[PDB]
Parts: structure tokens; sequence; C-alpha cells
């Protein structure tokens, strides 16, 4: 339905959707987060906040 | 830098000596005609139209001019000489040269330091194979890439048995024609 | 200045304003305003010219009507469209989440061929969203605005190249309609034309021109001046009409019997029947002046006339042979050139009219094809008008255009300056127009023709420069979509004061003065000689006799966002973007206090940006309150203003409103009554003035970064609020239907003690993270609980339930009291989707200080966020005991070639400290010019720097020796413009004197409270094992390649390898890791993964033997 | 795995019949509930003196010491 190509088994392999090029695109993990940074001058060289 | 290690043929191409010995130099209409007579001598080497836009280059005694004795592989023209005549004409170890010089100065211009290990340990992997020009004995398609390593190993297997002659060329190759023929055969069906 | 209770903004300004600045929002209004065909356009446009006005919907009927079918034995017409009044008024359409619409009622009348009959019906064609007052649209309540389209005018464009091969000049040329046919007359390498109409890979001018009924010696005499076109007919080896008519047809089809139809009806049906290809009538405009056709004349029509064709035809030979005029017979003569594309000539602006315009007539395209196929399969002299017309295809296209469509967005509303100028931009990108990854970085750059008409600084930082720009000031949309300026024609050089809108094609042609020319007194140019823009786009010198039209004043150029810089000309073009892009950032504060030092933009453009409740008739105050006010006027009928309280914005600002009069007050139409969300007296206010110093203090504000002093916290100077809205939505399912109530499955008594007795919250109640909004239960379904479950509900004594404790929780980090709860039910006629019982939303208000992270920028496009907030008590003191409120880093200022930041440093300091020109003998050299009235300033006062005509480097030097001493005189700021700080923390003073000022800074909407994040373990996708969040979920951070890359080149594998498979996919990786940190146990050495034993899955499905040696 | 951990620990405190009797009843250990004589089956007993000694054992996990470490599971 729509006039578009199933995938086939084919699909599975090629592309940038396949299993070969999967570990290769990365990908999100846990255990993880992000923000804004600032400067923390009274910090040695081996520490952050 | 991206043209140096595609190992592209540069657009401001610049025509490279052949054969050592004198030049002789004609103009003409619009470009140039430039004759090399060999030092030996005997076949000279002529090169039809050097664009009036790409002057001459210089040598050490001056701007280079007609009559001058020019050596194997001295550059002729300004501009960029493509690798795979260099290789051709002055053999591996000086394309190397070529590539590393090539693209150090196009980093010092800005610069930038990158100790020269960096840019060997690239440019290793793209003299590593062979073009096949005579089958010979085995089995070796012609025209295709083997690598160095097993081109000579396999030779190596020349136990008299029929003398297999297997003559290939080193062949300069850019990092992506490099990379499509790997040896794992996963590792290229991931491209 | 011309506003009733403006304040008082002295001026640095020299020159004056011939003109004032237009209906800022006017683009919108006034630009709509043509598709219902008010009475008032009606009268604009009949005034200026414009002979005969039509409607924007008359001139789709017009086109429409008659429906004829091809039995020809009947036919409809419509006539007549109207709209009623509206139903709701807005406000309330913004709160029951209706779209705010009007009825339209068009007169249909069906005619029959046979006898005929007249019979009329009012039909009823829907719904049609209104522009509010401020000139958007309501859509289910969300405020909405339409953007204006840069596109390509249809008609006729020619151009040269050059070839490598033989290096020569090849001319070509393109018809470009709006929904028809293509035909370049290109002029190959070699000979001879490249007539390959409709892209059929060629064909010669002689046969078309001959195929059109043209004899062989006709074009001889016409067309060989120009011979080159005597090889086209000689090679052509076709003679006569039909010889070579099939010959079309055939690169035509092709492969069909030639015919009389294939001959004459296609050439008729391609280009000369108005239904199937018909350039609109701005194509027949540009191209009539092009060429020197019918131009002088009331022309209307969409047919490409034969005689065009030829004309142009010659044309091409004429360019490609050497000349610069060209003629035609009984046409005006034409100068021949290539046309450029992006020229802003030929390039036009579809606006918010056209748009729904060309949605209407798709729609009528689909309403129309319904009922002439109803029309002869239906019973005769038994259908009605109404019977055949079927409107929900209309009203259908429509609400697909305002919903869907990437030219409808979202009112970008945190403050009134961002949705003004979300408004008047102009995105070349979007539907019918080119991409954003297939257009050259040619239609980026700045055209020597848009000053004037779009403004070069103004423009997102993104892979976006120069797709998306926004109108300039003064400029005005041309009738047809060109984009016009005024100008002010000089005769003789005599500046006179006749304003005329230039559009840009006549202005090249003629020769535009500068702006800042000194004039004397009346209009003649002092010096002999001028600056100039001539025809090309070059800035040329020429004496003061040609020299005929002159800028109406200097930041015409200059957009709106851009206008309110304050020392513009001393900014680079970096700079003053980033400032012009960070000011539609900002937020509104509590107090919202006006800026010190600014220019005239400010007053002009928050009464119109809408957002400030302005005295619509004279009158006199009756009754005031922070709910509403009323005003009586002065015949009889009084009037009641409802000012907004704490509403909720669109990116969850606030859109508080409060008066600023009193109960006796006269008021004059036009003065401003009630503040808006960044307004102060009526005027944009968007941050708030500190003294800031230019020291860099022990590293705590290194590389952009800021320190703040306690005093911002304590005295509420940058508290701003929030507003945020959650919902949740009760349905039914499988089992049956959820239900929102106060039981709950296993819970304590403690997480119940602030729900009303039927679930939802009470307002007032200070919510925190993790608690509870609005209580939900579903169905749990059917299961079978082990042993070690059963029996511990029979110790508990606690049988167990069949519902799912799936309520509504507040996110991580976030607070603040609850405002209002809305509640709209299936069953109380509440309509909404399908399948939905119950629909709650809770607001949540928050406070937020100033807290280091937030990000703060002044107006010269200064940023940084603030990294350190000392006690009030160790900050850099002036002598007197003042502490600096921010301290500004000085390694920012010169490589960043902002220099303007400083001047209104210094100024800052002056209009704070107030001045008065020592001149009581004799103005002094340096003051003797700028104003009168400005030699002397009470201590606190307001000023003005327009953009390019502001205060001189050589007159803040002068206002910085009068800095009228605090209290005891003490000059604190010495001539240089710099004090002498002590040091607040050490006690010593600095050893040398450093700069100090008043800044006038902003808090922009980048808060840290939106950025952080974190992600212990949440939901994961249920196809990719991968992590996965959405609004209350965390979402889990993606580690990309270059970092995998980096990790490769550390040579850490077992981190990679990690961050590869228990973290990402390896499903029972992250339970069995889990389990272990929980228990205390070593975490288990990453073996491999699972996603390898379905790779050989994957293969042995291919028939491939895949083992592992 | 910890609430089978518990389970276990808190039964281990009983009587040295009471322990099977519930598992017995619950079936935890074997993984197969039994009827109210099944159990007394091995016991020698009948329907009562079953099950007044589970009553009787219910009636003693309720004590909030029992209860107390468990009732965070539920």
């Amino acid at each position: 339905p729509g006039n578009r190509p199933l995938k086939s088994l084919s699909d599975l392999l090629k592309g940038k959707q396949g299993r070969f090029r999967q570990n290769l695109l990365g990908k999100r993990v846990d255990y993880s987060g992000r923000s804004v940074i600032v400067v923390g001058p009274q910090l040695k060289l081996h520490q952050c906040g | 830098v991206q043209e140096l290690f595609e190992a592209r043929v540069p657009r401001g191409k610049a025509p490279i000596a052949d054969v050592t010995g004198r030049v002789r130099l004609e103009d003409g209409e619009r470009f140039y005609k430039i004759t090399i007579v060999p030092d030996d001598g005997g076949e000279e080497v002529v090169y039809d139209k050097i664009s009036k836009r790409q002057r001459l280059r210089v040598f050490k005694e001056r701007v280079l001019s007609d009559g001058d004795h020019v050596e194997v592989g001295q550059q002729l023209m300004e501009g960029s000489a493509d690798p795979h005549e260099v290789l051709r004409v002055q053999g591996p170890r000086e394309v190397q040269i070529h590539l590393v010089r090539e693209v150090q100065e196009v980093y010092r211009a800005q610069g930038v330091s990158i100790h020269d290990k960096h840019i060997e340990v690239i440019v290793r992997q793209m003299l590593r194979r062979v073009t096949i020009i005579d089958s010979g004995s085995t089995e070796f398609l012609p025209g295709s890439l083997i690598d160095r390593a097993e081109f000579e190993a396999e030779n190596r297997r020349v136990v008299a048995e029929g003398g297999e002659p297997a003559a290939g060329r080193p062949v300069l190759m850019g990092i992506t024609k490099a990379s499509l023929a790997t040896d794992s055969w996963l590792s290229a069906a991931s491209f | 200045n011309s506003v009733p209770g403006a304040p008082n903004r002295v001026s640095f300004a020299k020159l004056r304003e011939p003109l004032e600045v237009p209906g800022l929002l006017d683009v919108q209004t006034d630009s709509f305003e043509w598709l219902i065909g008010s009475p008032r356009w009606r009268e604009s446009a009949a005034e200026r010219g414009d002979v005969n006005p039509v409607g924007g919907l008359e001139e789709v009927l017009y086109e429409l009507s008659p429906i004829e079918d091809f039995s020809g034995s009947m036919s409809l017409s419509f006539s007549d469209p109207r709209f009623d009044d509206v139903k709701a008024p807005v406000d309330e359409c913004k709160d029951k989440d209706m779209t705010y619409a009007a009825p339209l009622f068009v007169t249909a009348e069906f005619i029959n061929n046979n006898t005929g009959e007249i019979k009329s019906q009012t039909v009823f064609m829907g719904d049609f969203p209104m522009m509010t007052e401020k000139g958007t649209f309501i859509i289910n309540g969300t405020e909405r605005v339409v953007v204006s389209q840069l596109v390509r005018s249809p008609g006729v464009y020619f151009d040269e190249t050059i070839d490598k091969s033989t290096d020569k000049t090849l001319h070509s040329v393109k018809v470009i309609p709006s929904r028809g046919a293509w035909l370049e007359f290109d002029v190959d390498k070699r000979d001879t034309v490249g007539v390959r109409i409709d892209r059929k890979r060629r064909q010669p001018v002689t046969v078309l021109l001959k195929a059109l009924g043209w004899t062989s010696e006709q074009i001889v005499e016409r067309f060989g001046f120009s011979e080159i076109m005597r090889s086209t007919l000689e090679k052509d080896n076709t003679v006569g009409t039909d010889e070579a008519l099939l010959d079309i047809y055939r690169k035509l089809r092709p492969g069909e019997p030639p015919t009389k139809e294939s001959a004459q009806t296609l050439l008729e049906n391609l280009f000369f029947k108005e239904k199937r290809y018909d350039l609109a009538r701005v194509g027949r405009y540009k191209v009539n002046k092009k060429l020197g056709l019918h131009v002088g004349e009331p022309i209307t029509s969409s047919t490409l006339t034969e005689e065009d064709v030829v004309a142009t035809i010659e044309y091409l030979v004429r360019l490609h042979e050497g000349q610069t005029t060209m003629t035609v017979p009984g046409g005006v003569e034409v100068p021949v050139e290539t046309d450029d594309i992006d020229h802003f000539g030929n390039r036009r602006l579809r606006t918010v009219g056209e748009l729904i315009q060309n949605q209407i007539r798709v729609g009528m395209s689909r309403m129309e094809r319904v009922v002439r196929e109803r029309m002869t399969t239906q019973d005769v002299e038994a259908i009605t008008p109404q019977t055949l017309i079927n409107i929900r295809p209309v009203v259908a296209a429509i609400k697909e255009f305002f919903g869907t469509s990437q030219l409808s967005q979202f009112m970008d509303q945190n403050n009134p300056l961002s949705g003004l100028t979300h408004k008047r931009r102009l995105s070349a990108l979007g539907p019918g127009g080119l991409s954003r990854e297939r257009a050259g970085l040619e239609v980026r750059d700045v055209h020597p023709s848009h000053y004037g008409r779009m403004c070069p600084i103004e423009t997102p930082e993104g892979p976006n420069i120069g797709l998306i720009g926004s109108l300039s000031v003064y400029a005005r949309v041309n009738p047809f979509g060109f984009i016009e300026t005024p100008y002010r024609k000089v005769v003789d050089g005599v500046v006179s004061d006749e304003i005329v809108y230039l559009t840009a094609d006549e202005e090249d042609r003629h020769v535009v003065a500068q702006a800042n020319s000194p004039i004397d007194a009346d209009g003649r140019f002092v010096e002999p000689r001028v600056l100039v823009r001539r025809k090309a786009g070059e800035v040329e010198y020429v004496p003061s006799s040609e020299v005929d039209y002159m800028d109406v004043s200097p930041r015409q150029m200059v957009s709106v966002a851009t206008a309110m810089i304050p020392f513009l000309e001393h900014d680079d073009a970096n700079r003053a973007l980033m400032g012009a892009n960070m000011q539609r950032q900002a937020v509104p504060l509590v107090r919202s206090e006006a800026p010190l030092v600014g220019t005239g933009m400010e007053l002009r453009a928050a009464i119109d940006a809408g957002d400030v409740v302005v005295a619509e008739e004279s009158g006199v105050i009756e009754e005031v309150s922070a709910d509403y006010i009323t005003v009586m006027h002065d015949n009889g009928t009084r009037r009641t203003y409802r000012m907004r309280k704490f509403a909720r914005s669109n990116h969850g600002t606030c859109a508080n409103q409060c008066p600023i009069v009193d109960a006796g007050d006269r008021v004059e139409a036009g003065q401003v009554i009630a503040d808006g969300p960044c307004t102060d007296d009526g005027e944009m206010a968007l941050g708030k003035n500190l003294l800031v110093a230019i020291m860099p203090w022990e590293g705590h504000n290194y590389e952009d970064a800021i320190i703040l002093s306690n005093r911002l916290v304590e005295e509420d100077v940058l508290t701003s609020i929030h507003i945020e809205e959650h919902e949740i939505d009760a349905r039914d399912t499988k089992l049956g239907a959820e239900e929102i109530t106060r039981d709950i499955p296993n819970i304590s008594d403690e997480v119940l003690a602030d729900l009303d007795e039927r679930g939802i919250v009470r307002i007032g109640a200070e919510v925190r993270d993790g608690d509870i909004l609005v209580g939900k239960v579903t169905p749990k379904g059917e299961t079978e609980l082990t042993p070690e479950e059963r029996l511990l509900r029979a110790i508990f004594g606690e049988k167990a339930r069949e519902v799912r404790d799936t309520s509504l929780k507040v996110p991580h980090g976030e607070s603040g009291k609850v405002i209002g709860i809305r509640v709209f039910s299936r069953e109380d006629e509440d309509e909404l989707p399908a399948g939905v019982n119950e629909l709650v939303r809770v607001y949540v208000a928050q406070k937020r200080k100033i807290s280091d992270g937030d990000k703060l920028a002044g107006r010269h496009g200064n940023k940084g966020v603030i990294g350190k907030i000392l006690p009030v008590e160790d900050m850099p003191f002036l002598a007197d005991g003042t502490p600096v409120d921010i301290i500004l880093n000085t390694h920012g200022v010169p490589r960043r070639m902002n220099i303007g930041q400083i001047l209104e440093t210094h100024l800052g300091w002056c209009a704070h400290s107030g001045w008065k020109v020592d001149a009581a003998k004799g103005v002094p050299d340096w003051a003797a010019r700028l104003p009168d009235e400005l030699l002397e300033a009470q201590p606190n006062a307001i000023v003005s720097t327009p953009v390019f005509d502001g205060a001189q480097e050589a007159e803040l030097q002068g206002l910085l020796s009068c800095t009228l001493p605090n209290r005891d005189g003490d000059v604190l700021v010495d001539a240089d413009g710099k004090a002498m700080l002590f040091d607040g923390r050490s006690g010593e003073p600095f050893p040398y004197p450093v700069t100090v000022g008043y800044m006038y800074i902003m808090k922009l909407h980048h808060l840290v409270d939106d950025k952080i994040h974190a992600r212990s373990t949440g939901p994961y996708s249920m196809i990719t094992q991968q992590p996965l969040g959405g609004k209350a979920q965390f979402g889990g951070q993606r580690f990309g390649e270059m970092e995998c890359w980096a990790m490769q080149a550390y040579g850490a594998a077992y981190t990679l390898q990690e961050l590869l498979t228990i973290k990402s996919d390896d499903t029972v990786g992250r339970v069995k890791v889990y389990e272990a940190i929980v228990k205390g146990e070593n975490i288990p050495e990453p073996g491999i993964p699972e996603s390898f034993k379905v790779l050989l899955k994957e293969l042995q499905s291919l028939c491939l033997n895949v083992e592992v040696l | 795995t910890l609430l089978q951990d518990q389970l276990q620990s808190v039964l281990d405190t009983l009587s040295e019949r009471e322990a099977g009797v519930v598992r017995l009843r619950f079936g935890l250990t074997d993984g197969q509930p039994r009827t109210l004589d099944e159990i007394g089956q091995v016991y020698g007993v009948t329907r009562e003196r079953i099950r007044q000694i589970e009553s009787k054992t219910m009636s003693k996990l309720r004590h909030p010491s029992r209860s107390q470490v468990l009732r965070d599971y539920l």
C-alpha cells in the first residue's frame, strides 16, 4: 500500500540500516548526561565540577 | 590536501622532465613547445602545448630558459606535478618525498605542526600494491592490483615448474580506491 | 515624538526624518486585506491608480465561473463572496481551543441551455480563518503566523554562457510561466537555434515560427538583420506549415500518426488555451515591460499571444549579435541585456494573501471536478445549485494548509520584538521554492539591490544564512509582490519633499543620492559633488546635477531588530548580526526597566508589536484595576479594556500586563494605557542597566565567562517567571476505560495530601519533583502471580487488583505553584479526538532567579554564561562604596571588533550622572553642533542615538568632562572615563584606573534548567533496544562515531566495548550488570554480545553458511 | 531474587514443621500448591489439624517484626 518497495531480506544487511553498518554509526548509551560548562579556576588539573 | 591524498591529477598540471640532457624551447600559438634532447643522447621527449598562463619554472641557475641542461625529474613549468608521473619516472622512494613535502608545505603555510611520521603512516598505505601488466604464468589478470607482499610471495613460488614471470609495476592509489579493496570480506562488505 | 504620551527621549541625531516609519505590521494586515476584499483595501488600491480592483476571492471565482460541461447543455456560475461576523471573539477562541474564523457565503446560480433557469442560491462555503488585529491567526487555540515567501517571478529570462571548447558566447533564453510549458531558445556552440520547447531535445526557430502561420518570406523579411537565422532557415529542411507541424508533433509525443489535431490542436492547447498554460497577472506584466509590448494598456490576459513569442525570438538573435537597444513595431524601444536571477527586480514575494489564494484555488480544483462529473449522471431538471456544490474539499484543503504546512509557524513569542520580527520575515525555502541543500551559495550572498528592501545584517547563524531574511523598515510591498522603497526626488540640485516609492527595476536606471548629504536649508547640495549609486551597483561619485533621488534617511538598509543597536556603525558585521539575533531570544523580567541609552525604534516598535493596550478613542479614565480598565469617551458610550494577566506564552514565558494610568488621567487616541511583557511606559525594555567594569577578575570571567553581584539576586533584578503546561488524557482501552480518580493501587497516604476529592491537584499546592498531579488508573487485564507473591498478599491481607498505576507525575527537576487547571470531557460536550473520554491540563508557575549557568548578553552580540556570583561585599567598589554589578573581561573586546559595547558604556555613565556643558560664555567647539538643549541633562536622564546618525567619537569625550558629582562634589570618572576601584577582597586599591560604566544587558532564554540532563536507566525502544526518552523520560546521550575513533586512539578497548554493548543494546547484559552493581559484586567481563548471534541468522536466511573457526 | 531469599530467611525462623507446612500450602519449594488435607497427608493429620496450624502461623507472620522486612516488596 502506497506503491513503495517492500524491504526484502538483503535490506537487513545493505544500506546504512543493515547489520554490518550498525556498530559503526554510533549509538546512544546509558549512564550519561550533558550540561553547560563554566570555569573552575580553583580546581586542580585532575578535577572537574 | 584532498587532491594530494586522493592521488588525482592536479588541474594546474606541470610537465616534468623525463630524460637528462639539453632543452629546446620554441614559442608558438599561445601555449608553448618544449623538446628535451637526451643527454645519452638519442630520442628526445616532446611537450606540445604548455599554455602561456602556465609560465616557466625556476631552477638551481635562474629562471630556466632555452638550451639549459635539465636533469631526469627536474620540473619544467610552475604549478603542481602529478604523483603518477613522478612515480613512473623516478621510482617510489621519490614519490614518497614528493607527497610528504607537498602536504607538509601546505600545512606550514598556515602555521600548523604535524610530525612527518603521521604523513608517512598515511602514505605507506598507498604504495602497497602492484598492477599486473603481464599476467605471466600465475592466474593474475592483466590490469588488476595485487598486494606487494602476496605478489612477491607467489612468484617466490617459482620453483622451476616452468618459469612463471609475473611482471607488475608498483601503483600509487588514492585513499578511497586503496581502501575499497581490503583483505577481510566483511570489512569491505561494510562500504 | 508624534505620540500622545510617550516619554521624552533626548536624541543625538542631526538630520530630519521627512517620512515617518510606516505601519510595521502592514505587510501582514494591509496585505491580507485583499482576499476578503474589505472596503479599506478597496479605497487604498482605488485612490492610487488601480482603475478597477478585484478582491482575492473574486479573482478566483471569476476564473472558475462559468462551470461548463463538455455537453454544453448547462452552466454553473459563482459571484458575490461575502463574510458574516465572527462567531467567538479572539480571547474565547484562544481558551476553548476553537479556531477563530467566520462564515463565507458565495452566490451560486445554475442555468440550463435547453430552456434555462435562473435558480440563484446562497451557498455556504464554510468557515474561513480571519486575521487578528495584530496580524496573526488562531488555529485550535494556538497562535500561528504565515510567513511570506521569495520566489522568482514568472516571465522571460535571458542569459549568456561561455563554452570551454571554442570559448565563444552562447546566449540562451527561457520563458517560465506559472503552470505551463518551458521553451528555451538556445544558441548552440555552432548554429543555429535552441527552440527545444517543453524540453524535447531541440527545434529550429523557423519550424515553430512557420507552424505559427508564417511564410518563409516574412521570416527572412523581419528576422534577416539578423542573418544568423538565415542558416536556420536554410538547414531547416522543411517547407510548409504541416510539413514541419507534424514534425513538431512527432518530437513532442513521439511515435504517433500525425493528423490535423496533432498539428493545430496541440499548439492551440499549450500556449493559447487559457486553462492549461496561464502566466499569472504578474508575468503578463514582466513580459510586456521586458519586451516593449502593450505596456501602456489596462491589458488583462494570460494567453502567450503569438506576437510576444516572435518578439523574444528576434530579441535573442539581437543579443548574440552585439547591440544595446531593441524595438518592435508599435512597441516602446527597450534596452537589450541579459537579466539577472538574483536581482530583486526578478524575485517577488508571495505574501500571506497569495498563499491562501493558491490553497483556495487548489481546493476549487477539486470541488470543481465534482459537479461537472455529477452534472451529467444526475437527474436533470431535478438539480438545484446547492445539490452540486460539495464544499467539504475546500474546507479540508484550508485546514490542511493552516496545519502541516511548512509556512504556517507557531508565533515565536517570548517577547514583543521576537513576535514582531517573526512576521516581516521572508524565507526563500519552503514549498514551491528552492530547497536548503540544492541551492548553491549564490542566493545567499547579499545583492546590491537588497539596499532598502532586505536587511543584510539580520539573519540566522545556522545552515540558513541568506535563505531567511527580514524586511527593512521603510520598505513596502508592491501590488504584484515586488518590494518598494521610498526616495525623495531632487530636481536641479534642489532636494524636494516629493516622496516616491521606487521598485527594484526602475531604481538602477536612475541615480540615487546619499542619505547624509550637506543640504543647506533648501535642498541644495552645498558641495559641488555627491556620492551616488549608479545602475550597475557600484559606488561612484558625481556632480550635483545628475542626482535625482536621495534616501529619506539613513538606516534604510537596517531592519527593525537591527535598528535598536546603539553605535551600530562601530560594530563588525558578525557581532552586529549576533546582537540582532540575540534580542528576539531575551526573556521578560518582573520589573521590565527601560534602557538608559537606546535609539528611536524603541517607542515606535512596542505600540506596533501588539502587546501594549493602546487607547482607542480619546477619552478620560473612569476606573482602573489590575484586571481591567474603563475609559469614558467624550461622547457617551464608554469602553472597557481587559488586560491579560499571567497568561502562558508559546515558549513558557509570562504574558503579564499592567495599567500605567490613574483614575483621573486624560488620555488621547494612540496613547499607551497598559504595559506589556518587556515594555516599560510603553516602549521596549528587554533588560536592565547594570554597573559594569572591564577588568579581568582573578580568573572567574575567563574566555567569555561573566561574574555578577549578589545584589542582582537579592533585589529581584533579573528574576523571571516561567509557566509550564502538563497534560494527560483518559481514553477507552480494550479491557475498559481509563479513569482519572483519587483512588490508586498500592500507595502511601502522604502522596495524596494535596489531591482534591476527585483526583486533580488543588490550585496553590507547592508541588516538587516526583509528586503527583493527576490521579489516573488503567485496567491491568489478567495475569497469574507466582507463589512468592500470593503468599505475600495473603500475609498483608491486600487482595490484588486489576488496575495499573499510570498517573501524571511532575517530570524531573521542576517545581513551583499550580496556577490553573483545565478539564475537558466527552460526557460534557467538550469535543476532543477519537477515543478520549477526558483530558486534563495543569499549569505550573515558577520564579527563576539568576544563577551560574544562565546565559546573558548585551546589544552588541557579546554573550557568555554566568560563572561566579560573588557576595555583595567582595566586589570592586567605587570610591563611594558602590559595588560594580557585572565584571566583563577585556580580552574579548579587541579581537572581536565590537568596540561599540564600550562607547555605550561611556555614554551610559554620562546619562546616569547627568552633565551640564560649561559653555556659559561660549559653546565649546566640540559641542557647538549636535543639538540645542542637550548641553545639560538631569541625572539619570534618557537619551537616544540613531543607528548611523548619533553621537560622535569627539562628542562623548566632550560629554565625559562634565559628570556632576554624586552627592558630595567628587567626580568619580576622570576625563578618560576610568575610576579608581578598591579591591573588595584584599582591601587595598588596584594600581591602575579601571573603566566603569552602565551597560544595558539582557537575560537570554537558555537557562541551565532546560539543558541539564541525566539518565541512569530509563525506557528503551521496543524495536531497537537502544535507550529512548520523551517528555518525562531521561533520553540517553548519544556516543557518536568520532568518539569511538578517539576511544580507539587511546587504546581503551574495554571502555569502548562497554559503551557499545552493555549500555546500548545487549538486554541480557544491562540487567546482568545492574544486578551485579546493586548486589556489590564484580561487573561481569564483557563477552561477545548477543547482537552477533543475529547476524549469523540473518545470513543463513540467505543460504550462507558462516562458521566460527 | 532478594524477595525469594528474604521469604526463605523469614520462614527459617519458625517451627521446623510450620515452614514446610506453609511452603507446601503456597507451593514455594516444589512449585505446586497442596490442598488442606494433602499437606497433612505427610503429617498424618486431617483438615483441621492442618488448617489451625496454618492459620496460627499466618497470624504469627502478621506480627510487626515479620512484616517489617517484607512490607516494601509488595
